[PDB]
DNA sequence: AGGGTTCACCGAAAGTTCACT
DNA sequence: AGTGAACTTTCGGTGAACCCT
C-alpha cells in the first residue's frame, strides 16, 4: 500500500526517485522533456491533493521537486 | 465553491480565466464581441475613464482599453 | 523495479443563447 | 442593438494501461 508523496493518490512505486502516482510521473515527464515554466494564479501555496492537483501546475511542479523528483531521471524522447 | 481573483478589468466577481485573465462574464463577452465584430470605439471624454461594475458600460472605448491593459489576448478570440 | 510510450476522456476555457433594458 | 447570466461545445493535457530491460 504505497501513496504518492505529492498528491496522496495510490502509488505504483518510485518514479524519478519518489513514491508517486501515474499522473505525477506523467506531469513531471511532460514538464522536464518540454522544459515548461508555469505561473501560479494565486499565492504559490495551492493545495495539492488527488482532487485539486490539476488546478495549479506551478504548485504541482514545485511539490514534485520538494518531494525530491530528480529532473536528471527524465531521459530524452526515444524516436 | 471555487474562488477566483476579481475581474481584472472592472473588479466585479470572476467566473474564471477568460483570454488569459480572471474576468467577469460581462468583460469576457464584451472583449469577445469587440474582437469578433471588429468594433472601433471612441471616448466621448478624455480617455482617462474609470472601469468598475457600475461604470463599465458608460465608455466602451475605455472598457476595451482596460481589457487590453490587463492582458486579454485578442489572438485567443477564434476567427474562421 | 522503474525507465519508456499510448490515446480515451474530461474539464477549463472557448463559443452560444436569449431575456432584459 | 448591447449586455451578461447561464448555458453548450471544443480540444489538448491528463493518466490508466501498456511496453522495455
Ligand atoms: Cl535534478
Ligand atoms: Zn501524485
Ligand atoms: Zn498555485
Ligand atoms: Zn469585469
Ligand atoms: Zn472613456
Amino acid at each position: 500500500k504505497h501513496i504518492c508523496a505529492i498528491c496522496g493518490d495510490r502509488s505504483s512505486g518510485k518514479h524519478y526517485g519518489v513514491y508517486s502516482c501515474e499522473g505525477c510521473k506523467g506531469f513531471f515527464k511532460r514538464t522536464v522533456r518540454k522544459d515548461l515554466t508555469y505561473t501560479c494564479r494565486d499565492n504559490k501555496d495551492c493545495l495539492i491533493d488527488k482532487r485539486q492537483r490539476n488546478r495549479c501546475q506551478y504548485c504541482r511542479y514545485q511539490k514534485c521537486l520538494a518531494m525530491g523528483m530528480k529532473r536528471e531521471a527524465v531521459q530524452e524522447e526515444r524516436q | 465553491p471555487r474562488i477566483y481573483k476579481p475581474c481584472f478589468v472592472c473588479q466585479d466577481k470572476s467566473s474564471g480565466y477568460h483570454y488569459g485573465v480572471s474576468a467577469c462574464e460581462g468583460c469576457k463577452g464584451f472583449f469577445r464581441r469587440s474582437i469578433q465584430k471588429n468594433m472601433v470605439y471612441t471616448c466621448h471624454r478624455d480617455k482617462n475613464c474609470i472601469i468598475n461594475k457600475v461604470t463599465r458600460n458608460r465608455c466602451q472605448y475605455c472598457r476595451l482599453q482596460k481589457c487590453f491593459e490587463v492582458g486579454m489576448s485578442k489572438e485567443s478570440v477564434r476567427n474562421d
